[PDB]
């Protein structure tokens, strides 16, 4: 199965092997047991070149897994600025909400990826979006006492 | 005839130091033990020989044992002004202290040194021909002062079943407190010592502190200051034993004169006058005995009943003036006795001028007095401790330290319940 | 209670450990050779507590650390036989330090430990400096703690544990490592000084006005803290003088043994601290969030217990007055059901560069703010299961993450419980 192989290659970062797999007709939008696409995996583990290739070959930029995680959610959480930008450029839903009610802005804020926060904001990130607990990104910056984040959340 | 002093923990040891220095000064005994006045035994039947034994070399040695689960404080004793006063076998130390934990002093650490201590006490008892009993000095709040003292008191009631045991207990105050759990230790030790002690003189550290600030003008009183004052009053109490008086001439007479009720064995001590180094009549000093500011324990005897009252004078004091002063007070203030007590005061006079330690904070005075009174008002002191105990115990705060050191959690409740009953005891008397 | 065995693990543990030894050596008049050139009896009175030569043990799976240590100013004073170094480096993997490479090197360390323990007249216990965000200091550190806890059950276990912040290290697995470590710390240590990198950065950036704080700037604060909190252990005194008396005074409930350290004044490196603080000022800094080495606000919780150490020439009378003042005027911030819960010590010997200073050791319920922060990040990461195969691939199970997460949430809840607790 070339789909499982593409999943492993996108996650491991074997750019060539990804190319070869896609050369034998590998399903770019294949899913694992939890609904993760090669794009989810490449975006999680910081594989920019692989992210770009996938997007240029019919990858759903707004594919969600079983937990409603989009690639943008994951890139924002792990803090891959390059990938966040590339994703947004290919039409990523900046205000996607996963199963926990979190948006990419929530996750970037929580992990203190300030540059990414700024990028998300400039692409129309909803500062008023609340998670399950009713907390927004600004609420997070206040409860955690993060003045740097609270500053950028109001620029 | 003979009395043996046992000093337990830092408080008991350092107060012991002050007491024995004072004793040597009162009896004309030099730091190396020589006494240019006494004759070799002899000559072993003098008054002061109740407290000092005699070497064939003329050396007068304190009938005392110093015990601490840590060497630092006692090491100062064997390396100080009076290093030659004690034989080194009288100074017993371990390595690890009780860490302000009753359970360590009584159970875990204390069991490893109790036999050595009892043995060193046996040697002293062996040098005695008519041992009356023991004077035990210790703190309430210390792990060793609480735990090991209660342990030793139990074992002493076993090995020396038929003899008196008196206490000088240091009651805790926040000004000099070094442990949060001091209320725990105080209640625990009061519980397990109660049936083993015949008479106990509590010294409230806050009372002594206040008297140093007010009457000695000391801004921040140190242990040395407190101990020299405490020493002066211990001296006033034990004087009748060291000088062959007519009142409280033996340890049994203390219980007889002060404790008509075994469980209620905590006389309040009041001392006057305390004067800084910068002359009061018999009437003036006698009146000061009924001023709560001069008490060694903070309480209000106006809100209580008397079971017994002893006045211990020393100095240029005429008996006729004493009785006159008493008749005044007995008919000027409001002194209330229980209906089952004589109501009359017991008077003892020691015609020597009070002694002070050279370089001390106390003025030499022509006459002084220590009143020992059994009043129900001292129950206030217990109430305060019990309040602090109850606040922490309700949350079981710091109880795990005791459980992890050979103590059952139930021993807390049992001890507190005994204290509750002791308060009830005082309540039934003062009504 | 005399000797303490010092252990420093990982990069952070070795940096703040080195700094600790530099600072207390200067305080005790010891030079990089080990010779005493001080001018006070008080300096050598309790020199046997930390010195034999530093009673220190130096550990890292990263061999290069060795060099950075001995290339330090006081790097020559350490016994060469107390260097236990691996050949790889865990690479921010708690499991590799805990189950894999660290488990392989741990016994070598224990041998050095035991060797130091044997020649101790009266061992107090142990003192570990480390970070919780990496693989060695966190993972292998907590292993050592369990191994020592089982070999020496009757000795005190003490740690200086530094908390990861995204403002210092942007490694996303640090909340994992910290949570897994705290799970071990809550169960295996008697007392833990929470040195928050979030707080150290905030203090350097916003108070000390450093635009770009380095590790040297953070460690300046850590060192001043460390000398402050060990003052009562290193100089003759009557309060919190040993590890056990401190713990007995500081820890009312066994799990609640994480301290929020603070001190004043907050100095910069090389700066000219002029016009020293008065006793009342030092006193009031106790409730100042800006002075806390843990990113928590004391005003947001209640103090269970506090230790206050004043250093320098000052009036014990005024210190007594100011400490009473700050307590009764802020009584609701001190838990009613622990009477007289603040203990104060005054040392005549002040730290270097300063004439007077105060150090505060707080057991405050507000420390939950720290754990709440880590947990939130841990939960953010753990729910998406990122990098989990790093840990399971070393032997761990996903259940250990769940158990650790759950336990830390329990700790937070317990702090909350006693914060709301009433004496009534
Ligand atoms: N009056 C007076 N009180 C003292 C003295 N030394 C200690 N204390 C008080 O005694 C209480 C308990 O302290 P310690 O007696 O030193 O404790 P310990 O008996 O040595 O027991 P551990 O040290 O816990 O093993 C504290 O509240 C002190 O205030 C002293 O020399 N004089
Ligand atoms: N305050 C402070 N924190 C440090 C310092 N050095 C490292 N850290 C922190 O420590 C955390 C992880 O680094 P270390 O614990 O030193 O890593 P390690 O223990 O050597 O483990 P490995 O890297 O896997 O070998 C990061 O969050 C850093 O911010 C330091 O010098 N000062
Ligand atoms: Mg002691
Ligand atoms: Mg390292």
């Amino acid at each position: 199965d070339l789909g499982k192989k593409l999943l492993e290659a996108a996650r491991a970062g074997q750019d060539d092997e990804v190319r070869i797999l896609m050369a034998n007709g590998a399903d770019v939008n294949a899913t694992d047991a939890s609904g993760l696409t090669p794009l989810h995996l490449a975006a999680t583990y910081g594989h920019l070149e692989i992210v770009e290739v996938l997007l240029k070959h019919g990858a759903d930029v707004n594919a969600i897994d079983i937990m409603g995680s989009t690639p943008l959610h994951l890139a924002a959480l792990i803090g891959h600025l390059e990938i966040v930008e590339v994703l947004l450029k290919h039409g990523a839903d900046v205000n996607a909400v996963d199963t926990w009610g979190d948006t990419p802005l929530h996750l970037a804020a929580i992990m203190g990826h300030l540059e990414i926060v700024e990028v998300l904001l400039k692409h129309g990130a909803d500062v008023n979006a609340q998670d399950k607990f009713g907390k927004t990104a600004f609420d997070i910056s206040i409860d955690n006492g993060n003045e740097d984040l609270a500053e950028i959340l109001q620029k | 005839r003979e009395c043996i002093s046992i000093h337990v923990g830092q408080a008991g040891v350092q107060i012991g130091n002050a007491c024995w220095e004072l004793y040597c000064l009162e009896h004309g005994i030099q730091p190396d033990g020589q006494m240019p006045s006494d004759k070799t035994i002899g000559g072993g039947d003098d008054s002061f020989n109740t407290f000092f034994s005699e070497t064939g070399a003329g050396k007068h040695v304190p009938r005392a044992v110093f015990v601490d689960l840590e060497p630092t404080v006692i090491d100062e004793v064997r390396t100080g002004t009076y290093r030659q006063l004690f034989h080194p076998e009288q100074l017993i130390t371990g390595k690890e202290d009780a860490a302000n934990n009753y359970a360590r002093g009584h159970y875990t650490i204390g069991k490893e040194i109790i036999d050595l201590v009892l043995d060193r006490i046996r040697k002293l008892a062996d040098q005695c021909t008519g041992l009356q009993g023991f004077l035990v000095f210790h703190s309430f709040g210390g792990g060793t002062g609480s735990g090991f003292t209660s342990l030793l008191m139990e074992r002493l009631s076993v090995d020396y079943g038929k003899k008196s045991k008196l206490e000088f207990s240091i009651y805790p105050a926040p000004q000099v407190s070094t442990a949060v759990v001091e209320p725990y230790n105080s209640i625990l030790t009061t519980h397990t010592t109660l049936e083993h002690s015949d008479c106990a003189f509590m010294v409230d550290n806050e009372a002594i502190y206040d008297i140093c600030r007010r009457n000695l003008d000391i801004e921040r009183p140190t242990y040395t200051n407190l101990n020299r004052l405490i020493s002066q009053i211990v001296s006033s109490i034990t004087a009748s034993l060291r000088f062959d008086g007519a009142l409280n001439v033996d340890l049994t007479e203390f219980q007889t004169n002060l404790v008509p009720y075994p469980r209620i064995h905590f006389p309040l001590a009041t001392y006057a006058p305390v004067i800084s180094a910068e002359q009061l009549s018999v009437a003036e000093i006698t009146n000061a005995c009924f001023e709560p500011a001069n008490q060694m324990v903070k309480c209000d005897p106006r809100h209580g009943k008397y079971m017994a009252c002893c006045l211990l004078y020393r100095g240029d004091v005429v008996p006729k003036d004493v009785n006159a002063a008493i008749a005044t007070i007995k008919t000027k203030r409001s002194i209330q006795f229980v209906d089952w007590c004589p109501t009359g005061f017991k008077v003892g006079i020691n015609y020597q001028p009070p002694t002070v330690v050279p370089g001390g904070d106390l003025a030499k005075v022509q006459r002084a007095v220590c009143m020992l009174s059994n009043t129900t008002a001292i129950a206030e002191a217990w109430a305060r401790l019990d309040h602090k105990f109850d606040l922490m115990y309700a949350k079981r705060a710091f109880v795990h330290w005791y459980v992890g050191e050979g103590m059952e959690e139930g021993e807390f409740s049992e001890a507190r319940e005994d204290m509750a009953a002791l308060e009830k005891d005082y309540e039934e008397v003062g009504v | 209670m005399r000797e303490i065995v010092h252990i420093q693990a990982g990069q952070c543990g070795n940096q703040i450990g080195a700094k600790f030894w530099e600072v207390i050596s200067d305080e005790h008049g010891i030079d990089p050779t080990g010779s005493y050139h001080g001018d006070s009896d008080l300096q050598l009175e309790r020199i046997n507590v930390y010195y034999n030569v530093p009673r220190a043990i130096l550990v890292d799976l990263e061999p290069g650390t060795m060099d950075s240590v001995r290339s330090g100013p006081f790097g020559q004073i350490f016994r060469p036989d107390n260097f236990v170094f691996g050949q790889s480096g865990a690479g921010n993997n708690w499991a590799k330090g805990h189950y894999t490479e660290g488990a392989e090197l741990v016994d070598s360390v224990l041998d050095v430990v035991r060797k130091e323990s044997e020649s101790c007249d009266c061992l107090q216990g142990f003192q570990l400096t480390h970070s919780l965000g990496g693989g060695t200091g966190s993972g292998m550190g907590t292993l050592l703690i369990s191994k020592i806890r089982e070999e020496y059950p009757d000795r005190i276990m003490n740690t200086f544990s530094v908390m990861p912040s995204p403002k210092v290290s942007d490694t996303v697995v640090e909340p994992y490592n910290a949570t897994l470590s705290v799970h071990q710390l809550v169960e295996n240590t008697d007392e833990t000084y929470s040195i928050d990198n979030e707080a150290l950065y905030d203090i350097c950036f916003r108070t000390l006005k450093l635009t770009t704080p380095t590790y040297g700037d953070l460690n300046h604060l850590v060192s001043a803290t460390m000398s402050g909190v060990t003052t009562c252990l290193r100089f003759p005194g009557q309060l919190n003088a040993d590890l056990r008396k401190l713990a007995v005074n500081m820890v009312p409930f066994p799990r609640l043994h994480f301290f929020m350290p603070g001190f004043a004044p907050l100095t910069s490196r090389g700066s000219q601290q002029y016009r020293a603080l008065t006793v009342p000022e030092l006193t009031q800094q106790m409730f100042d969030s800006k002075n806390m080495m843990a990113a928590c606000d004391p005003r947001h919780g209640r103090y269970l217990t506090v230790a206050a150490i004043f250093r320098g020439r000052m009036s014990m009378k005024e210190v007594d007055e100011q400490m009473l003042n700050v307590q009764n005027k802020n009584s609701s911030y001190f838990v009613e059901w622990i009477p007289n819960n603040v203990k104060t010590a005054v040392c005549d010997i002040p730290p270097r560069g300063l004439k007077m200073s105060a150090t505060f050791i707080g057991n405050s319920t507000a420390i939950q703010e720290l754990f709440k922060r880590i947990s939130e990040q841990f939960t953010a990461m753990f729910r998406r299961k990122a990098f989990l195969h790093w840990y399971t691939g070393e032997g761990m199970d996903e259940m250990e993450f769940t158990e650790a997460e759950s336990n830390m949430n329990d700790l937070v809840s317990e702090y909350q419980q006693y914060q709301d607790a009433t004496a009534d």
